């Protein structure tokens, strides 16, 4: 297998400014016929992939000349001149030199905006749910930018691991922010065992991490 | 306009077989090698299969070799993927795609990158059976705060399969609402939450009802969310 290494994994863009995405292959992509089998695809929110560039530098019919592909051997670049807001989405390189056809891991392009700290909320499990033997505790991080954030659960000061899952919205069309939920799942017995439930939030928009918490039963 | 349309996707148990179809428009189908490429939820693109124009030469990824069979009906402008011995790991949106240039035999078949893709069809492989969600309030709890913005919501837990739809106040309230992508739990059941930010002063003078619908279970729930 030829492995494709795409960088960076994410990129925030200011409209009008350039953007560059690179793709490295673990073997050379130059064919016998002198053609180099490197392709670039764009995948917009909710859409299927679309061909942008074929064989390193050739634009597919209809693709804006703002997209320029370059490179040779194992080192390739897709450069977007004068980024527009409609350019957000995922970009993938792909090789067809040999089977299996392989893709890069993708690059997520979002819209740059000013840093916005999350508003943090914590929700205890409902009495309804507790009646059924399970407790879900939910932490909400609302309307923040950039996407990078850390959320950790502490129960009576003990760091939890392996018992939470996170989910994140797409960048908002109106304010360009994200929101994120983290849900901690415990048995009722485990929930009843401890007193203080806290979710600790680290984000560059906050001077110090923010902790929200409640006391069970109160 | 050159077009591909997939169908045949569904929710199936491990070990079963599905046959996907890909119907083609506005080009000589039998002059083009074709591909299947999949995309698991939240993940990137993974090539699955390729078939020569004449159907006499096929290639598979190592992940599906010995389980999948790619075929094509050159009479009817249509491409197929038979998926046997299905595994949970096969869960993905499957898309067919057309090689970007014509290529027929003239000592080997030639393959290059694809240009046009279909919208795809989803195959979900799971041992789970149909199950309706439980809907629990995410309440502003407890009472004492310093005012300003409050958040409330609904936790829509333990359903199968996707999707559920959620709205607030029958679609009348969209401002401040965020409905999160579902997550698949280790139990094999899905769970999601939908939240909304509202002024704390409104919690007992306004009404906030989350409307949850899960068609597979014929579940329709309207849960009023109130402070505890």
């Amino acid at each position: 297998d030829i492995v494709m290494t795409q960088t960076p994994l994410s990129l925030s863009v200011d409209p009008g400014q350039p953007a560059s995405i690179s793709c490295k292959s673990s073997q050379s992509l130059r064919q016998s016929n002198g053609k180099t089998s490197l392709y670039w695809y764009q995948q917009k929110p909710g859409q299927s992939p679309q061909l942008l560039i074929f064989e390193v530098s050739n634009r597919f019919s209809g693709v804006s000349d703002r997209f320029v592909g370059s490179g040779s051997g194992t080192d390739f670049t897709l450069r977007i001149s004068r980024v527009e807001a409609e350019d957000v989405g995922f970009y993938y390189c792909m090789q067809s030199k040999d089977f299996p056809l392989t893709f890069g891991g993708g690059t997520k392009v979002d819209l740059k905006r000013t840093v916005a700290a999350p508003s943090v909320f914590i929700f205890p499990p409902s009495d309804e749910q507790l009646k059924s033997g399970t407790a879900s505790v939910v932490c909400l991080l609302n309307n923040f930018y950039p996407r990078e954030a850390k959320v950790q659960w502490k129960v009576d000061n003990a760091l939890q691991s392996g018992n939470s899952q996170e989910s994140v919205t797409e960048q908002d069309s109106k304010d360009s922010t994200y929101s994120l939920s983290s849900t901690l799942t415990l048995s009722k017995a485990d929930y009843e065992k401890h007193k203080v439930y806290a979710c600790e939030v680290t984000h560059q928009g906050l001077s110090s991490p923010v902790t929200k918490s409640f006391n069970r039963g109160e | 306009r050159v077009q591909l349309v997939e169908s045949g996707g569904g929710v199936v148990q491990p070990g079963k077989s599905v046959r996907l179809s890909c119907v083609v428009s506005d080009f000589p189908f039998s002059k083009y090698p074709m591909y299947w490429v999949r995309q698991a939820p939240g993940k990137g693109l993974e090539w699955v299969a390729a078939i020569s124009a004449d159907a006499w030469h096929v290639v598979y990824s190592g992940s599906v070799q010995g389980r999948f069979l790619v075929s094509r009906d050159n009479s009817k402008n249509i491409l197929y993927l038979e998926m046997n011995t299905l595994k949970i790991e096969d869960t993905a949106v499957y898309r067919c795609a057309r090689m970007f240039q014509e290529s027929g035999p003239p000592n080997y078949y030639y393959y290059s990158g694809m240009d046009v893709w279909g919208q795809g069809t989803t195959v979900t492989v799971s041992s789970a059976s149909t199950k309706g969600p439980s809907v629990f309030p995410l309440a502003p709890s407890s009472k004492s705060t310093s005012g300003g913005t409050a958040a409330l919501g609904c936790l829509v837990k333990d359903y199968f399969p996707e999707p559920v739809t959620v709205s607030w106040n029958s679609g009348a309230l969209t401002s401040g609402v965020h409905t999160f992508p579902a997550v698949l739990q280790s139990s094999g059941l899905y769970s999601l939450s939908s939240v909304v930010t509202v002024p704390s002063s409104s919690l007992g003078t306004q009404t906030y009802i989350c409307n949850v619908n899960h068609k597979p279970s014929n579940t329709k729930v309207d849960k009023r969310v109130e402070p505890k």
